């Protein structure tokens, strides 16, 4: 089926799973509890969509006309999230189901947002730089008349086809027109670069969402003796399928934690080798021409890769790479779907079949959205992360090491030296920076999040079916902030 | 693990090396002198150029070893007749080397050379050249033109009363055409006239054990019932006063089956036509082409009044099929008013009375006095009313409860006889198998089913029935069961075939020449029916194009009877 | 050859050539060459072009003729893949095998290598 169906269907899933409980669960008169559930039908539609249309001068004087699209799915939380899209295949209807996809991705991680997406239909390989900064201009100035880009309204993020660059100019176009008088104009839009008011560690912010979402998941005893693992450092063997941004920051961290990755793939041939790929060799190779064929010490493997025997399997590739007939043909524990929707719902009843668990996606590349949160409180902040505090915590270490020395040395008579500190310990205080407040923050939310989802997924005893647990937790919470106001 | 490579201009380089080796004059063996003609010649090129010389003098025998051989008959014109047939390479024969050919091969001792001779002078036959062709035949009478000589003889016998061909004709050919009924007529009314004719003399229109080798009641009675009835009495009259009464018991048409009712040929093949189709392909099915093996292809024709009918039931009992209504629900229920019977002995159908309930897709018995149906089933769902299904009386009365409880199940006679291998409650799956054999309408004991396998697609093994794995969703996947269970009461040993990938859930039986074939089929995966039909031999261990029906559906029934001409002329 | 037999030469040729292991490699190019053959030099020219890449490995490149090599590179015929191997196997053909597992002569049988067919960032 389609994406719009195939995300529609997992609401209804959800809503009627959690109708039952939520009946009596919520109630605090005459059993007219039934007849309140029209707020879960209030949460299914977009609340508002819009279209664009508008005039570029060109480079040659000549006038083309450009049609964009912005929904915005729930407005229970005031500031929106949501990503822009350059490409020719972008249609309101896309665009509607990866908001209504947005709202449930930010409520399942806690964070304060809700959703959005945005779309132009243009091909930026037709362009030049002067003509991409007209669109963008006139885009951003014609979503500010609407009421679509306020910093307490509307934040946009970059999408694939977009990068930071797009991103500096709808800020200071923003800053300088409309958002003159607000202090906060440069709180508008995240994603940025750093000069603008970026936030460090955002490049590997999914690779880290997913290692930390696979690594909450494969130290949990209950869960992993259904299958048996003796988890967390027995050497398990992992494959990648598409060396993508998250593809190849996700494997480099597997692989500096103790995790060896046998075989990596693409849209073109892929290759093999049971003793591990090096990581940094492997980048080095792609980045120095192309694509990673002819890789010294890996195997050309032919075949399917997605039936390759292995433990973990990444598929961050395009959508339903996983389908019915590929599903019982595979060797693989544990799925982690590093993309949107890897696979199909017809293909996860065979998966629930054979106990084979796979973790959602909705849970697992959330890193994206929670440093974007983060850059937007360091945006509201006007100050970065820890400035304040490092030279006032260094101190205090010290003082507290001193004093264990010298209270030491006072009842043993020679003089004892605890006030040295490890290697580890002097690395992480000489280079203490903002990258490392990030990447705490986003492994805490990753971490309560999987406990949440675990939970749920107790409470109304479903087994390794992981994606109607996050729904049903996303739904349930929707529903709790809601209920409360009206 | 070495193979022969020949090529296919290797006769003309060795033409050439034997006319080298000729031309020499040397590397001479054996040597030779008759009639005091001295010639120099290769005896092996010498063989080569004629084709009676090699059997005759290079047969390995005591002459064939010997500095003279002995020859015998053999005339100036036989050698002339080979020099030129070695030089020009050409075997065909003229207007001046007809006759005395001929005659030099009647003392020659040659069965082959008198052969061409006779095939030649009757491809080129004329109204001057009778006598020749006539001498040409008396003196060969070869077993390839003997059929067409005796057409010749018997359209023309007129002109062949007078002429002396007719005593050198064929006579058995003759009789053989006479008593012939299938042979190619445009008319049976100048035809008969013709033959009466060339039969008997005008004087008499106007022992002998040849004369009792016709078989009248064998052929078509239909039309030669005027003419037996002015002719002498005949122990043959019995049998179109018998066929008389199977106008009327066109119900009755497996029972009234006769000693000189049998299956005419065995032209036994697929018809794509009948049944229900549901999946993969939406169009129902209507053209009626039968499948020519001479053609290949079942080319389409004039199917008037075709017989046409949906959902029908499968039964093979003495080419004759009885059924009562016609349930597909597995694959798509589908009403249908329509029911036919295939019976190719009668070479006749009708419409047979529809019972009042549709039990079918079971096995039927030619026994006793009626088909018996193993307890039945409504279209879809198991009913507390248990009948005996008898279309050919539409008598419903209740009948005694099974000992097993099956609801719509699958039963065929394979080879002739009826059995049954687990079993399923309709369309849900069960845990308790037994094996209920439809003939003898008991529960007979067999070997408990270990594992919960049923609705497999079964094939031709060892002459007997055998299912091997299976696909269904109780293994949890789509897999192949590595166990296979096969009952083989007459083999007495388990036989061994690959698993079906496609299962057979109702479905029609049909035997060509013990070449199992299916069509359709179960696909849990897909949700539907089978889109293609495959066919996987156990021996072959591969998978072949066998033959492609028109419409790919699932459980369709067979009709035989007399197919339209354009059908029969390919 | 002899008998002037060109279909069972051909074959037995083929079939040697098919059934060649490493350890006969000097069986093959020493019988080529002794027996002059019209199709024998074909498969083994075939061969050599089909497995440079892996003969780029073995020892079997450094006993090849680094000139036969050169002129059937120079060819736009071999199957290559990306330029680095192509380099690779010019740098073994015109120095020892064990010494790239030497840059300072420039050889004539690099330029063979098409410069502008590279990708940009290697070049």
């Amino acid at each position: 089926p389609n994406f719009f169906k195939m995300v529609e269907g997992f609401f209804d899933r959800g809503a009627s799973i959690v109708e039952d409980k939520l009946v009596e669960d919520l109630r605090t008169e005459e059993q007219k509890r039934n007849r309140v559930r029209g707020i879960l039908r209030i949460i299914k539609p977009c609340n508002h969509v819009l279209s664009l249309s508008f005039p570029i001068r060109r480079d040659d004087g000549s006038w083309e006309v450009i049609e964009g699209y912005r929904a915005q799915h729930s407005q229970h939380r005031t500031p929106c999230k949501g990503g822009i899209r350059y490409s020719t295949d972008v249609s309101v209807d896309e665009v509607k189901a990866l908001a209504s996809l947005m709202t449930y991705k930010c409520a399942v991680v806690d964070v304060p947002f809700g959703g959005a997406k945005a779309g132009v239909k243009i091909n930026p390989k037709n362009y030049t730089d002067n003509e991409l900064e007209k669109i963008t201009r006139r885009f951003t100035m014609e979503l500010a008349k609407k009421g679509f880009i306020g910093p307490g309204i509307d934040v946009p993020a970059p999408d694939m086809s977009t990068g930071e660059r797009e991103m500096s100019w709808i800020a200071d176009t923003y800053a300088s027109t409309i958002g003159h008088y607000d202090i906060n104009a440069h709180a508008c839009v995240t994603g940025k670069p750093i000069s603008q008011g970026g936030i460090h560690g955002r490049i590997s912010a999914t690779g880290r969402g997913v290692f930390h979402g696979i690594e909450n998941f494969i130290n949990e005893a209950s869960y992993m003796s259904i299958l048996g693992m003796t988890p967390g450092f027995g050497d398990k063997t992992f494959v990648v399928q598409g060396f993508g941004n998250v593809g190849l920051h996700s494997m480099r961290y597997l692989h500096r934690f103790g995790a060896k990755c046998i075989a990596v793939g693409e849209s073109d041939g892929s290759i093999w080798n049971p003793d591990g790929i090096d990581p940094k060799e492997l980048e080095d190779f792609k980045l120095q021409h192309g694509s990673i064929l002819g890789f010294p010490k890996a195997k050309p493997y032919e075949g399917s890769i997605l039936e390759a025997d292995c433990d973990i399997l990444i598929p961050a590739a395009s959508e339903k790479q996983l389908t019915k007939s590929n599903a019982p043909r595979v060797k693989a524990k544990i799925i982690a779907e590093g993309a949107n929707g890897p696979t199909t719902p017809e293909a996860d009843k065979i998966f629930l079949e054979r106990n084979i668990m796979v973790i959602p996606d909705l849970y697992l590349n959330a890193g994206g959205v929670t440093v974007s949160y983060f850059e937007w409180l360091k945006n509201l902040n006007h100050v970065s992360y820890g400035r304040l505090t490092f030279k006032y915590e260094r101190d205090s270490n010290y003082h507290l090491l001193m004093s264990v020395q010298e209270s030491l040395e006072r009842k043993f008579g020679g003089g004892t030296i605890p006030i040295v500190p490890t290697a580890e310990f002097q690395d992480r205080i000489s280079g203490a920076s903002e990258k490392d407040i990030v990447h705490s923050g986003l492994a805490y939310t990753m971490e309560r999040s999987a406990r949440q989802i675990m939970r749920t997924a107790m409470k109304y005893n479903l087994g390794l079916d992981l994606r109607t647990a996050a729904y049903v937790n996303a739904i349930e919470k929707v529903f709790k902030v809601y209920n409360e106001a009206g | 693990v070495n193979n022969t490579y020949r090529s296919a201009q290797h006769s003309q380089a060795l033409l050439r090396g034997l006319l080298a080796l000729r031309d020499s004059g040397i590397l001479f063996d054996v040597v030779l002198v008759v009639e005091g003609r001295h010639i120099e010649a290769h005896r092996i090129l010498l063989a080569a150029s004629c084709d009676y010389f090699r059997g005759m003098f290079a047969g390995g025998l005591k002459e064939m070893e010997q500095e003279e051989v002995l020859i015998h008959g053999v005339s100036y014109n036989a050698m002339c007749q080979i020099l030129h047939f070695i030089y020009t390479s050409e075997l065909e024969l003229s207007l001046s080397n007809v006759q005395e050919t001929l005659v030099a091969a009647c003392q020659l001792q040659i069965p082959e050379i008198i052969h061409f001779c006779c095939d030649f002078l009757m491809s080129w036959v004329d109204e001057e050249n009778i006598l020749d062709v006539y001498r040409l035949a008396e003196l060969f009478d070869l077993s390839r033109l003997t059929e067409q000589l005796d057409t010749y003889i018997l359209k023309n016998f007129v002109a062949f009363s007078r002429t002396d061909k007719y005593r050198q004709l064929p006579l058995e050919k003759v009789y053989s055409l006479l008593s012939s009924n299938r042979l190619e007529v445009s008319c049976e009314t100048e035809v008969y006239e013709g033959a009466l004719l060339y039969h008997y003399s005008l004087e008499q229109v106007q022992p002998p054990k040849l004369l009792e080798t016709v078989r009248f009641p064998l052929m078509e009675a239909e039309v030669l019932q005027r003419l037996h009835d002015k002719l002498d009495p005949s122990p043959l009259r019995d049998t179109v006063a018998s066929a008389l009464m199977y106008h009327r018991n066109e119900s009755l048409q497996p029972s009234l089956q006769s000693p000189q009712t049998e299956l005419r040929s065995d032209f036994q093949c697929v018809v794509g036509f009948g049944g229900i189709h549901s999946t993969p392909s939406t169009v129902l099915s209507d053209q009626a082409k039968y499948l020519n093996p001479l053609l290949g292809e079942w080319k389409h024709f004039t199917a008037s009044l075709a017989p046409r009918m949906s959902n029908q039931g499968i039964a093979v009992l003495n080419n004759f099929v009885y059924l009562i209504g016609g349930d597909n629900n597995v694959q798509g229920f589908r009403a249908e008013s329509r029911c036919w019977r295939y019976d190719p002995r009668h070479n006749r159908w009708f419409q047979i009375q529809s019972l009042q309930q549709e039990h079918a897709d079971l096995s039927v018995c030619v026994v006793g006095r009626y088909i018996y149906a193993v307890a039945g089933r409504d279209y879809h769902n198991d009913l507390n009313a248990v009948e005996r299904y008898d279309p050919a009386t539409n008598s419903w009365a209740y009948v005694a409860p099974l000992k097993r409880e099956v609801y719509a199940h699958a039963g065929a006679t394979l080879e002739g006889k009826m059995y049954i291998t687990c079993g399923r409650r309709g369309e849900d799956y069960l845990k308790e198998t037994h094996c209920y054999d439809p003939g003898s309408n008991t529960w007979h004991t067999l070997a408990d089913g270990p594992v919960r396998r049923a609705w497999h697609g079964m094939a031709t093994l060892l002459n007997k029935l055998y299912v091997i794995g299976g696909s269904n969703n109780d293994a949890g996947y789509r897999r192949d069961v590595h166990q296979v269970a096969c009952y083989s009461c007459t083999s007495g040993q388990w036989s061994s075939v690959c698993p079906l990938p496609a299962g057979h859930g109702e479905p029609g039986i049909a035997v060509l020449d013990n070449r199992i074939y299916v069509l359709g089929g179960r696909s849990h995966n897909r949700g539907s029916r089978t889109g293609y039909v495959h066919i996987y031999d156990v021996e072959k261990d591969c998978w072949e194009e066998g033959p492609q029906l028109d419409n790919s559906i699932s459980g369709l029934a067979a009709c035989v009877l007399t197919l339209p001409r354009s059908l029969l002329l390919e | 050859c002899q008998l002037q037999i060109p279909e069972i030469i051909h074959f037995c040729c083929d079939f040697l050539m098919s059934w060649v292991d490493e350890e006969n490699i000097l069986d093959v190019y020493r019988l080529a060459e002794l027996f002059d053959l019209s199709r024998l030099t074909e498969q083994l020219d075939t061969y050599i072009l089909k497995n440079f890449v892996a003969f780029s490995r073995t020892d079997k490149y450094r006993q090849l003729p680094l000139e036969k090599v050169y002129s059937l590179l120079s060819s736009n015929r071999l199957e290559v893949s990306c330029e680095t191997e192509v380099y690779e196997g010019a740098l073994l053909y015109h120095y020892s095998l064990e010494q790239v597992q030497s840059l300072h002569e420039p050889p004539k049988l690099l330029e063979t290598v098409r410069f502008p067919l590279m990708e940009a960032e290697v070049l």
